RNA sequence: UGAAACUCAAAGGAAUUGACGGGGGCCCGCACAAGCGGUGGAGCAUGUGGUUUAAUUCGAAGCAACGCGAAGAACCUUAC
RNA sequence: AGCGCCGGCCAACUCCGUGCCAGCAGCCGCGGUAAUACGGAGGGCGCGAGCGUUACCCGGAUUCACUGGGCGUAAAGGGC
């Protein structure tokens, strides 16, 4: 999550099991739809809702543009 | 026949009643998460009913949800008038070649009918065992005579068919176990 | 192409007054309408529902980076 | 029979069998879903019919027809009854009313549309 | 292949053996008799009709 | 003595005209019989079924489809 | 200026879409590629600031029959 651009939040349990929570650019959550289950055997889930807006760092900025 | 090959006959007779139990486990709405509880359904292709297992791939990525993966748009529809059967009480989504099913969490009027479904089929599982076992000391009591055998072997024979015995006993009751708490959770 | 490009938006024209959070504009520059939306299953449903319900003679992209300067 | 009978015994009344039990001397009874299903009917006559069994505030728990295309219920929705039954479908003694509650109209209706809860055309 | 095989009946083809009879009102390809350019059923038509000279009802 | 829930769009009465009868009566047709030569069995001719096949074109289906549409398929005919 | 209907009862007809599907239905019943019966349109009938629906009472029900019904075979003569 961290390597898909990810900043944390925390994390709680729920089904025992537990839920993790974090903030994802968009741009690096394509292959998250089937990789949750190359992880977790295919016992994960998540949900992904849109927040705000920021600064992408100088190394993908100046490279976006082509 | 002889005892070995008596034991294997066993261990093999028992397995068969205790895959049964699985295939029923999992064929309920459970969690609701197993796949192939929708994989046995009956369809409507070309006029004549079927198992969906000759039709379509079930796989279930989340748990929450669960897709019917298909391969014949004609019979999704004939799938989907097929899932809106009397029974599920769900409201899938279709076509795009997808068809999605998400799952509700389970009521407590449909969890109370899970759990009594399932020791349910513990206990009969336990009886095919048991049936299984009262054929292997006939099988015993034959074989013992047949081939003029001792007394303290034919005695041990009977616990080493307990023992036998007590190893499918143990997992189907590890079967079950599990599985309820999988509705519980 | 061609001619039943006025059936694409009369079809979604349909769904502006029974959805309207998703939008439809057409680009300046390059030229084609964008079909904006809310997410993958939302602009998977209005892609199937378009060509299963309506026909519509199409066939996307299509990513969804849409973003903003 | 004689009519020293007739003042004996009488000439006993017809009674009115209530045709709805459910709807317990109401107009409308308001209720919740159980079930979304598609019934087949008997014959001569071949389909899938939108039926949805629906608990009622009478405590009541019935077979309710929802008419009209493309329904919008589902488990948990709220919906209001009133009566009518199906000549060919074995149960279904009542009718659930488009446009009230969690039961939307049917959409694009034309023609009829105050039985189908669909608001006048722009 | 019907009005394209009555045409082709009309053009003499490249070798001789492919001569076939082809019927003068209705286009069949085979009963069709040489001595009416018809078939067997163009001459029924016909032999009722009298337009057949002389052709009357056989019965003896 | 004798309910109901539920469920059906009929359950019935007689009579009429048909058809049918392992019902009757009086008849006829090579229908049986009485006769005579055949088929099935053999080898081939010809048509279908099936499979085969790049195609083995289509139709004809108990009688009343099977030397039938074909009273002339090497090519043509010929639709595969 | 809206609503209901426009197969028979019962007043008011065609076109297209659909193909025992989607749906209508108060009864008998409609939809299996020419649907006056389904959905829309054009057209028509009926009412009008209302129109349709559900629930209930009575009517038609002479179908609890005093007015004004029956009981051989239809439901019904009691075993005597
Ligand atoms: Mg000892
Ligand atoms: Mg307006
Ligand atoms: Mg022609
Ligand atoms: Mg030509
Ligand atoms: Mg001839
Ligand atoms: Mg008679
Ligand atoms: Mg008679
Ligand atoms: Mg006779
Ligand atoms: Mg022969
Ligand atoms: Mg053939
Ligand atoms: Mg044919
Ligand atoms: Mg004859
Ligand atoms: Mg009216
Ligand atoms: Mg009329
Ligand atoms: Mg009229
Ligand atoms: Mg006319
Ligand atoms: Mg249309
Ligand atoms: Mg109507
Ligand atoms: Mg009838
Ligand atoms: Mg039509
Ligand atoms: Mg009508
Ligand atoms: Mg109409
Ligand atoms: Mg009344
Ligand atoms: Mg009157
Ligand atoms: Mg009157
Ligand atoms: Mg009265
Ligand atoms: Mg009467
Ligand atoms: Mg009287
Ligand atoms: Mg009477
Ligand atoms: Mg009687
Ligand atoms: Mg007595
Ligand atoms: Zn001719």
């Amino acid at each position: 999550l961290n390597a898909r651009r990810g900043q944390i939040l925390g994390m709680e349990p729920r089904g025992n099991a537990q839920v993790i929570r974090a903030f994802v650019p968009l741009a690096e959550m394509f292959g998250y739809a089937t990789d949750l289950r190359s992880k977790t055997q295919g016992r994960g889930s998540f949900v992904m809702f849109f927040d705000h807006y920021q600064e992408v760092p100088k190394q993908v900025q100046e490279k976006l543009i082509k | 026949m002889t005892l070995k090959e008596l034991y294997a006959e066993t261990r093999s007779h028992m397995q068969k009643s205790l895959e049964v139990l699985e295939h029923n486990l999992a064929g309920l709405r459970t969690g609701r998460a197993n796949p192939a509880l929708l994989l046995h359904l009956k369809v409507e292709y070309y006029g004549a009913h079927v198992p969906l297992n000759q039709i379509a791939t079930v796989t279930a990525p989340d748990p929450r949800t669960l897709v019917v993966q298909s391969w014949d748009q004609n019979a999704l529809k004939a799938i989907e008038k097929a899932i809106r059967d009397s029974d599920l009480g769900l409201n899938p989504s279709n076509k795009g070649d997808a068809l999605y099913i998400n799952i509700p969490p389970l009521t407590e009027e449909r969890r109370k009918d899970l759990v009594r479904a399932v020791r349910q089929y513990a206990e009969e599982g336990r009886v095919a065992i048991r049936n299984i076992r009262r054929e292997a000391l006939d099988k015993l009591k034959k074989l013992a005579k047949e081939l003029h055998l001792s007394e303290d072997e034919t005695k041990r024979a009977e616990a080493e068919i307990q023992k036998i015995t007590d190893e499918f006993i143990a997992k189907a009751d590890q079967l079950a176990e599990k599985k309820e708490q999988e509705i519980l959770g | 192409t061609k001619a039943d490009q006025e059936k694409l938006s009369q079809a979604l024209a349909r769904l502006a007054e029974e959805d309207p959070t998703f939008r439809v504009s057409t680009h300046p520059e390059t030229g084609q309408t964008i079909i904006s939306g809310m997410g993958e299953l939302h602009l998977e449903i209005i892609v199937d529902r378009l060509k299963r319900e309506f026909k519509v003679d199409a066939n996307v992209g299509k990513p969804q980076v849409a973003y903003r300067e | 029979p004689t009519i020293n009978q007739l003042v004996r015994k009488g000439r006993e009344k017809v009674r009115k069998k209530s045709k709805v039990p459910a709807l317990k001397g109401a107009p409308f009874r308001r209720g919740v879903c159980t079930v979304v299903r598609t019934v087949t009917p008997k014959k001569p006559n071949s389909a899938l019919r939108k039926v949805a069994k629906v608990r009622l505030t009478s405590g009541y728990e019935v077979t309710a027809y929802i008419p009209g295309e493309g329904h919008n219920l589902q488990e948990h929705s709220v919906v209001l009854i009133r009566g009518g039954r199906v000549k060919d479908l074995p149960g279904v003694r009542y009718h659930i009313v488009r446009g009230v509650y969690d039961a939307a109209g049917v959409k694009d209706r034309k023609k009829s549309r105050s039985k189908y809860g669909t608001k006048k055309p722009k | 292949a019907r009005k394209a095989l009555i045409e082709k009946a009309k053009r003499t083809p490249k070798f001789k053996v492919r001569a076939y009879t082809r019927c003068v009102r209705c286009g069949r390809a085979r009963s069709v008799y040489r001595f009416f350019g018809l078939c067997r059923i163009c001459l029924r038509e016909l032999a009722h009709k009298g337009q057949l000279p002389g052709v009357r009802k056989a019965s003896w």
